[PDB]
Formats: C-alpha cells, structure tokens, sequence
C-alpha cells in the first residue's frame, strides 16, 4: 500500500515548483494505502532450450473505466530475488519490467464472444527491446483469423512473446521484436503519433503516470528527472483526439530457457481522483513528505 | 496552623500595552498604480480618506496611551545603578549592560523580524521584511527609541529600593537593597530576630529563586506564551493584508495590470470594479479589527499603569492582586 | 498639485491639525524589459502556404 | 509566445539590479533581478511562495535568479498649523533617492537643503540641530521631533530623556535622605 | 451560511473576551473582599461592607 | 445538539469540583479574615470572627 508520508507516487504540479514550504494544494491523487490492481508477468513454458507454448493470465477479459488516469509503480520488488512464478520450485533474481497498456473508448466481444474487443482508434503503450524502447501509438488494430488468432479459432488471449536470448544481446535488440509480436496477432493502420524513447535499464523502482486532459494524453515519469528519488514528473503530452473511457493491459511472457528462467517484478496500479494534499516541498524542490485530507 | 519552611516564589506576567502602529496608503494598495484603475476608483472617493482618518486616529490614540503610561511610570527621584548593586543579593542579571540581560534573552528567544529600519529598500534591492512594499503598507516605529525604555527601566529599578519606605511620594529613601528587603519582609508578619540571624540563608534562597527563571523561558511560561501570541497576532494581522492580493473576488486574475493588458475594456471595467469592492471590504474589516485591538490595548495599558503604580513602587497588601502568595 | 492639496481634500476642509500624515507613495520608473524563455521552434505554416 | 530581436536589451545580466518590467513568455510583471544560488526544480522554471508570487526564474542563459518587486519609496508628510510649514519623510531608506523618478501627482518645493539621514529614514525639509526637547508635539519617529518657530523653518531635534533627580547611595551606616 | 457563521464567530469572540475580562474582575473581587474584610466604600457591597 | 450541527461542549469542571471549591472558600473565610498575611490559617469559630 502507498504511504503518502513516505512520498510514493504523488504527481508534481504541472507548471510551477516551490521550495522548503508546507503547502496545501489541490491535485490528482490516489487514496491512502490502496492495495492496487496486481498483474504479474511470468515466463512461458520451456523444456531445455526450447520455448514452448506460453503461459499468461486472464487480464485481457477484464476492462476498467479510465476515470482520471492511473499511476503504476515499477520495480516494487527492488533488486530482489524470489520464486519463479510459472515454476514455484525454482527461485531467481527479480528483474524489473515495463507493462503494455491498451487504451480506448469502446468495448465489444471477439470472434469467440470473449469480451475485450475495441473499436476505432486505440492508444497502445508497448515496451520493447529489453525495456529500452517505449513505443506508443493511437492507431487502428484489426484481428487476424488464423489459428489461436483473435478473429480465428482456438483463441483465448493475445500477449507478447519475448526471446531475450535473441533480443537482449549486446546491441542489435532485434529491431522492435515485440512490435512484430504485436503484428503477429493484429493488423495496424491509420496511425498517429509514433514516439520513441531511448532509456537505460537499472534495478531501481520508479513510477509511471497516465492521464488525459484538453491538451491530450499526458504521460508522466520519474526516470528523466528523478532517478535516485521517487518523485513524479511530466515528460510528454501526446495529442489525442478523443477522451478516454476504458482501458486494459496486455499480458507479457518471456521465451526464456528452462534452466535459466528469470524472476520478473510485478508492478502496481493505482487509480487517480482529485484530492487536496499537504506537501512539504524541500529546498531542492523535490517532495519527500506529504499528507492527505480525505 | 503556621508555616515552617518558605521560599521566594517568582511569578512572570505579561501585559500587552500597545500593538504595532501600522498604516497603509489606500489607493496604492487597492489600485496598484494604474491610471484607468485610478479613474475607475475616483467615483468612490472619500472611502480611502475615511479609512486614513480611522488609522490616523487609532495611531494617535495609541501614541497618547504610550506617552501617558511612560510619563506616569517615571519616578520623580532615583539612584544610579552600578555593578555591585544590591549587596549580597545577586540581582546583577537585572543590571543594565542600556538593555538589560533578561530583555536580551527574552528578545533572543522570541521570533522577531526587524522591518528594515535602515535599508529595507536595499533589503528589497539585494535581499515580511521585503513584503511590506509588495502590497504596500507602512510599519511605523514606536513613539520612543530603545534607549528611552532603557532609561525608564533603569530609573525605576534604581528607585524601587527607595520609593517604598514611607507613605507619600514626596520624600525619597534610596536605602541599600539589603535593609530594604529586610524591612519589606519584616512588614509582612516576620519577627526581626530571625531575619537578623539568618541573612545568609534567605540571601541564598533569593539568589536561587532569581536564578531559577534564567533557564525557565520555554513553553511552560505563561507570559512567554502570551508574548509569542501577541507577536503572532501582529504577524497574522499583517499577513491578512499581505495575502488578500491572491484573492480575486471572482476575477480571472490577481493582477490589475494583467486585467488591463488582457481583456476587453467594458468587461474589464466590471472586473476592476469587483476587485475594488472586494479590496475595500477587506480594508474596512481590517479597520474594524484595528479599532478593536486598539481598544483592548488601551484598556490593558491602563491596567498595566495601575499594576506598576501599585505593587512595584510600593509593597501591596492586597492578597494575590499581582502575585500569588504574599507579595 | 501637491501632497498638501490631497491632505486638505482628505479632511474636506481648508484647515487641518498639525502632525504626521501618511500620503500617497510614489513609484520609480521601470528601466526596461526582458523577453526570453525556451522558444526557437517555428510553428507549422507550410501546408497553409 | 512570439519573438523579437534582442541584441542586448532583454538579457537578465544586461538589466541586472534595476527595476524592469519582465515579460517572461506568459509571465508579466515588474521587479528587480538578482544573482542567487539555484533553488528548486530546474525543469519547472518557476518557483513560487505560499502566496502564489513568483520568487525567481531559471535562465536559459545562466541559471536561477531571484526577483522580489520593483521596490520604491513610501512617503509620509509632516505639516504644521498656523505656520504654513511642511516636510517630507521617506521611511527606512537611506538618503539615496532624489526627484528624478517620480510618480503620482507631484511633489512640493521647500526653499532654494541637504537630505538629512535619520534613524527613521531620509527627510527632506529639515535642518540639523543640537537641541533637546522633552515636550515634543510632533512625534516624528524613534526619538526625533520637529520644532517650529514664531516665515521661519522646520527644525529636527532629538526627543531627550527627562533625567530624574539623582541621589547618592552610601556604603556606610548613615543615609542620604 | 458562511456569512452567518462568520458573524457568529465574531460575536462569539466578542462575548468570550468580555466574559474573560469580567472573570478577571470576579477574581479580583473574590480575593479582595471575600477572603478579607475591605474598607473600600461600596466597591463590592452597598453600605459599609 | 445534532440537527443544526453544532456541539455544545461539556463544562470544564464538574459540579462536585464547584461544590468542593465553594466548601473550601466557606471554610477559609471564617479564619483568614482576622489578621493579614496569608501564610497562617486562623480557624476561629465564626461568632468570634
Ligand atoms: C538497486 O540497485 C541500484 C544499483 O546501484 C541501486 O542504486 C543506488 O541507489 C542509491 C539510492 O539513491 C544511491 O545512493 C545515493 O544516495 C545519496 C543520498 O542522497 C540523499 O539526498 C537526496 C537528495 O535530497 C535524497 O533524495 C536521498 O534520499 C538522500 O537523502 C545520493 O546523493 C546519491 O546520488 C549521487 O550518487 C552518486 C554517488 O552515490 C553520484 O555520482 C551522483 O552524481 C549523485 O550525486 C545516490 O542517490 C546509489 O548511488 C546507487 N548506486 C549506484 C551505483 O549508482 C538501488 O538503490 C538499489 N536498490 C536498493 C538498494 O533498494
Ligand atoms: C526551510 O524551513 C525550515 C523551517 O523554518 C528552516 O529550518 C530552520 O532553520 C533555522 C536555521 O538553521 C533554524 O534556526 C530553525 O530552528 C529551523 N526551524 C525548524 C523548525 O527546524 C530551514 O532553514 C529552511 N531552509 C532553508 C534553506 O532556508
Ligand atoms: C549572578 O547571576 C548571574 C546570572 O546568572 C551569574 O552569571 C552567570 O552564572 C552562571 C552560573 O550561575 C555561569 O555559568 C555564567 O557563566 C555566568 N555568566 C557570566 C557572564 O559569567 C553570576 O555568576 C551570579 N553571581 C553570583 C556571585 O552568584
Ligand atoms: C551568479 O554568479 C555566479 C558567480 O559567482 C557568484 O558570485 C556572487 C554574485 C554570489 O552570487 C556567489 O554566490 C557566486 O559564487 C555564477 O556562477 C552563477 O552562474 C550566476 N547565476 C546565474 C547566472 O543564474
Ligand atoms: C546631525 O547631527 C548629529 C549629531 O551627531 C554628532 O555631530 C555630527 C557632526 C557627527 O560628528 C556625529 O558623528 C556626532 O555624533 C549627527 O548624528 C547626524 O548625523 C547629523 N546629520 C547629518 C545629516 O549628518
Ligand atoms: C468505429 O467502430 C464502429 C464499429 O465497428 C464503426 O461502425 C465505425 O465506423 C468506427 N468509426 C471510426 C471513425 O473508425
Ligand atoms: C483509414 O480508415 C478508413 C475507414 O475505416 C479505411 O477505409 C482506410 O483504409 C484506413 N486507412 C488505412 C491506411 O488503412
Ligand atoms: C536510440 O539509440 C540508438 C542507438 O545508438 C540510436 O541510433 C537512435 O538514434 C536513438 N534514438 C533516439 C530517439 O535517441
Ligand atoms: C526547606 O526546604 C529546603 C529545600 O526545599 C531544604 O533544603 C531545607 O532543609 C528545608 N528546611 C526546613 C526547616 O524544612
């Protein structure tokens, strides 16, 4: 649960900073100590060096209202080790990962009647290339009608297959392998803002925030401004056309080998609503203490 | 029932005699120096004049209160104070060294910001100290310089040993302080024999009693808390003016200049008029609050004058009028 | 004309009592302006032209 | 926001330490800039106090500068009845501002006169005096008073202390009554 | 409702200050001519107290 | 006490505290008011006081 006094996941004021003052401010926050919306990423089945049929959850069948955006804490795990999620008998060092979000305004059922089909333009935030790639696009998807394919037979869900033995080599990075995995299930058209974000990888917990206003869809991150702290910061304003109503996530799995399965960090999701918070702005402008009203 | 042991209890009291003298230029604060604003302010007219009348009258009445209290408290005849005063009694912490040491510690332990009496203009060029002109309001210095208060307190401390020996204030009896406290303690129901044989123990009791309050300045002191409350009252009264410019009273901006450079003239006339109404309401409420505080300060000043005239220059016989136990 | 004119018109009389009176504080003239923050990228008018 | 030609007019270092009307790309006002240490978040570029007043700004050219206000002179007047005499006081400010940069209506003339420095500021219309007055009727501020004559001038005297009748203290067994 | 509440706060503060001053006067009376026999004429009792 | 919204606070002292204080004062006033000085207590019978 989020401890606001511990300064975990508090959106900064968008245009004006302060210094060394205890100030009340009307902003957008989650409620105190919410237990989140746990989705975990686990590697698929593997026999020796053969990545077998994948191993994912039922995240795609459930949808939630967008409301006023949401925040995600990443690496809530923090350098650690833990049991392998697919195989509980084995434990490996936990490595951080970034989640993919599917964002839209219309729901429907798939070819088999499974709920989760989205009409019209949708915004997809897909991480790619060992986390260094942050592709995002408010574009058009169509299903495919093949085996285990969304408009075809034997279909349950769509996910991302990721082979770090071929992708996470030094350099190369397989030239958006996960976008080609995304194209393995869908067809893509009428595109808008393809956006690339070169980042580095570490094992330090961080924060991502998503919302939308009259400017467009606002993306916040700690990464660019606060690495060693935990404060939250504006970095992008993508020009969306329509207000967002509904959202879901894309499950992710890893085509690892059987003997070298690696543990993966589970993020946390917290919904956003307007509150009034008392913030203790430090000398450097960073936020290290905050208390609530509601 | 008769007591056996005794001590010298110390009691600290604070009386607020006079709040800080403050005045504000009306149209300077309300209009902030814009010409069409000033033309839109002239139809109200005498409102700034009458609030200036109220503030000037309150300031002059508080000046009269200060002058009356500091003229009535002045002793007719006193004695100089030197190191070694009081003989065996170590009241040298009250000796001047100018300002007294206890006043130095009292002013040190309370949060006070001086309003830039030398170079506050320079303190805004290169450094509440600077916010006095951001909205724009004067902070008047008190009616007399600190050396005048030092002289008054030194004279009263030099005369407190001498006024209270005989009824009637025509004579002066500037006795050494030892025989003074001997006769004062004899007059409240103590035989002369025990004071004549036990000077040293009662002197040591007096010394530790006076030295107990040197480290006593904390939250537990009622009078220190009242000092902090009065200073905080002055600070929040000034901050009420210093913080109302953020309020728009329904306007779209807090700056008159932004309004005059932003909007269509007929609608910005209405915006400026509503700003005028809100600011004038705030000034009228501040006038009423200042008048109420001035009345309270005048009444407390009268009570302070009575208290320093009764149980300072003479040994009062009223039970617990100004000190718990036998004063 | 002068501060004494305003002081006379504040009391609505030709006679005022002696003393110290607060009067309208003046303001020094500004010495210029500064116009600089993060720009330098031109807005798109090529499909308009 | 639009742009203009600069050369050296709109530089912070060019107009440093003077009252200028800043127009920082949607932040309009007046004030005086000054060199300060870098305080606050760099990327937000706008620091504010609890009263929504701009405290400083992160320069593209350099770094953080402070700004407070375009501070000017507050003015008080002293005027005497039955002798058409008046003088001007500028509180809490050294004798550093003269008739050049004025505003509001106008200011009066005295006679043609040095600006007297005093603990309550800078006063025009007064002359120094080695005189002491214990019954002052025009309490100017601190221990300073204005004294008229009976077309004279206006004098500045020090509000003295009525020293009480001193008596001597004895260390002997006798007494000085 | 907010204006009514503000007027209530103002009158409450006025009444509380008046009651505190009157209580101080009561303390003066109760340690003046209750614990002791006064000689002041009519200070707390009509006739000779 | 609830329907408008205000809460009437309970008094600071009990009725029994008031009774004990008044009893102490009524006991003291018989003895104190004969000889000045508050150090000694002088509980003379009330008739002789
Ligand atoms: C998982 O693995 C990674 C890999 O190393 C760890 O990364 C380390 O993270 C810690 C935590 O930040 C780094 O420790 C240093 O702490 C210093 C203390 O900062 C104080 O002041 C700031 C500002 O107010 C506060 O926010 C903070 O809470 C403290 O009160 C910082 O000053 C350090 O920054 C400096 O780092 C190096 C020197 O350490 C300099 O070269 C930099 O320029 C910068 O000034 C830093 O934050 C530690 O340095 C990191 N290691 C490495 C190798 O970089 C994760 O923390 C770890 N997870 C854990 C342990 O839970
Ligand atoms: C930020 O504000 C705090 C709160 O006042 C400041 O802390 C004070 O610092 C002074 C100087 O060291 C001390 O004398 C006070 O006791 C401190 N107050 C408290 C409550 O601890 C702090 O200095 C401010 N920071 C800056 C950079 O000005
Ligand atoms: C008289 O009282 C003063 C005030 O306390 C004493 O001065 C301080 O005394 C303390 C201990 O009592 C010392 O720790 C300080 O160093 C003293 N201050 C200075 C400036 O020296 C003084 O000692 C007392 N004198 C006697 C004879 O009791
Ligand atoms: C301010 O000036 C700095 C130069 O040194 C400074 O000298 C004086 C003026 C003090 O401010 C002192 O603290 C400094 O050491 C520059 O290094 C600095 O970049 C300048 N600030 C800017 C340009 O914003
Ligand atoms: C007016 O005179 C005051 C008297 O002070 C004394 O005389 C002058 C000549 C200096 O020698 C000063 O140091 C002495 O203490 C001055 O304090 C005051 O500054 C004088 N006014 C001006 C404007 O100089
Ligand atoms: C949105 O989807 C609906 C349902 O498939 C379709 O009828 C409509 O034409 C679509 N509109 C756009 C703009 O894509
Ligand atoms: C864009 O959408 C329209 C309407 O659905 C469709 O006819 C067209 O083929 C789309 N464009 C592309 C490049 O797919
Ligand atoms: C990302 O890194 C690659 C590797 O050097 C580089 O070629 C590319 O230009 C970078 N892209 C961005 C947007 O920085
Ligand atoms: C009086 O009290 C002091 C300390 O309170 C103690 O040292 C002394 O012995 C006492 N004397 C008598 C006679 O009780």
């Amino acid at each position: 649960p989020i401890d606001v006094s511990k300064a975990d996941g508090i959106i900064y004021p968008q245009g004006r900073t302060y210094s060394n003052i205890t100030i009340t401010y009307q902003g957008l926050f989650p409620y105190q100590g919410d237990h989140g919306d746990m989705y975990v990423y686990s590697a698929g089945h593997a026999t020796g060096t053969t990545p077998q049929k994948l191993f994912v959850a039922n995240y795609s069948q459930d949808v939630k209202q967008f409301a006023n955006g949401f925040v995600v804490r990443i690496g809530a795990a923090a350098n650690s080790t833990g049991t392998v999620i697919i195989s509980p008998s084995t434990s490996a060092t936990i490595r951080k990962i970034y989640p993919a979000f599917m964002l839209g305004s219309s729901v429907g059922n798939f070819s088999d009647g499974k709920m989760g089909r989205f009409f019209n333009h949708t915004l997809v935030l897909l991480p790619d290339g060992c986390g260094t790639l942050l592709r995002a696009f408010y574009c058009i998807l169509e299903p495919r009608s093949g085996n285990h394919c969304p408009a075809g037979n034997s279909y349950t869900s769509f996910a991302t297959y990721h082979t770090p033995a071929t992708d996470c080599s030094d350099g190369n990075y397989n030239r958006n392998a996960s976008l080609n995995s995304f194209k393995e299930y869908f067809n893509l058209r009428n595109c808008t803002f393809m956006y690339t974000y070169n980042i580095t990888e570490d094992e330090i917990l961080e924060w991502f925030g998503i919302t939308q206003t009259a400017q467009g869809v606002h993306l916040f991150s700690s990464r660019y401004v606060d690495l060693y702290g935990g404060n939250m910061f504006q970095f992008a304003t993508l020009p969306v056309y329509d207000t967002i109503k509904y959202y879901s996530i894309i499950p992710h799995s890893i085509r690892s080998i059987q003997s070298d399965r690696k543990a993966w960090a589970a993020f946390y999701v917290y919904k956003l609503q307007p509150l009034t918070f008392l913030l203790d702005f430090s000398v450097d402008g960073y936020i290290r203490r905050a208390i609530d009203c509601g | 029932s008769i007591p056996t042991n005794f001590s010298f209890g110390v009691t600290q009291e604070y009386i607020q005699t006079t709040i800080q003298k403050v005045t504000v230029d009306c149209k300077q604060y309300v209009c902030n120096g814009f010409q069409k604003c000033e033309q839109l302010l002239r139809e109200y007219g005498q409102f700034c004049s009458k609030i200036n009348q109220a503030l000037h009258g309150a300031n002059l009445r508080q000046d009269d209160s200060v002058r009356n209290l500091f003229a009535s408290v002045k002793s007719s005849q006193s004695s100089p104070i030197i190191p070694g005063f009081g003989g065996d009694f170590n009241l040298t912490l009250l000796e001047p060294v100018a300002r007294s040491a206890i006043e130095d510690l009292l002013f040190d332990k309370v949060t006070i910001a001086d309003p830039g009496y030398m170079q506050g203009y320079d303190d805004c060029m290169q450094q509440l100290i600077c916010a006095q002109y951001v909205a724009g309001y004067k902070v008047l210095p008190p009616l007399m310089d600190v050396n005048m208060e030092a002289a008054y307190t030194s004279s009263l401390l030099g005369s407190i040993a001498g006024v209270g020996w005989t009824a009637g204030l025509s004579s002066f009896a500037a006795i050494p302080f030892a025989q003074s406290i001997f006769y004062r303690l004899n007059g409240v129901g103590i035989t002369q024999q025990v004071l004549s044989e036990n000077q040293k123990l009662i002197a040591n009791k007096f010394n530790q009693a006076l030295g107990a309050m040197q480290t006593g300045f904390t939250t537990t002191n009622e009078a220190f808390q009242k000092v902090q409350d009065a200073v905080n009252n002055n600070a929040q009264a000034l901050s009420k003016l210093a913080s109302e410019l953020s309020n728009t009273f329904g306007a779209i901006s807090a700056s008159i200049g932004d309004i005059i450079q932003r909007l269509d003239p007929p609608e910005q006339d209405a915006q400026i008029d509503r700003l005028i109404n809100g600011r004038l309401t705030t000034l009228n409420a501040f006038v009423a609050q200042q008048l109420v505080r001035s009345e309270s300060a005048a009444l407390s000043a009268q009570l302070a004058k009575d208290k320093v005239n009764e149980c300072v220059k003479a040994q009062s016989k009223r039970s617990g009028f100004c000190g718990q136990g036998t004063h | 004309f002068n501060d004494l004119s305003q002081l006379h018109c504040s009391y609505e009389s030709f006679d005022v009592e002696s003393g110290v009176y607060s009067v309208s504080s003046f303001e020094a003239k500004p010495s210029g302006s500064v116009v600089e923050q993060a720009e330098g990228v031109e807005c798109d008018f090529s499909p308009l032209l | 926001c639009p742009k203009l030609e600069f050369a050296n007019d709109t530089k912070i270092a060019s107009q440093l330490g003077n009252c200028v009307e800043y127009s920082l790309y949607g932040v309009s006002g007046r004030g005086v800039f000054q060199n300060c240490t870098a305080v606050g978040v760099r990327q937000q570029r706008f620091v504010y106090d609890a009263y929504q007043n701009l405290v400083g700004y992160y320069s593209d050219d350099g770094n953080y500068y402070c700004l407070r206000a375009c501070v000017s002179v507050p003015v008080s007047v002293i005027y005497d009845k039955e002798t058409k005499t008046h003088a001007t006081l500028f509180g809490s400010v050294a004798c550093e501002h003269i008739s050049s940069t004025m505003s509001q209506y106008s200011r009066s003339t005295r006679s043609m006169y040095g600006p007297l420095q005093t603990p309550v500021g800078c006063v025009l219309g007064l002359v120094n005096s080695s005189l002491f007055v214990e019954d002052c009727k025009l309490p100017l501020g601190q221990s300073l008073c204005a004294l008229p004559d009976t077309p004279g001038e206006m004098r500045l005297a020090s509000i003295a202390f009525n020293h009480p009748i001193q008596v001597d203290q004895l260390n002997s067994s006798y007494f000085k009554l």
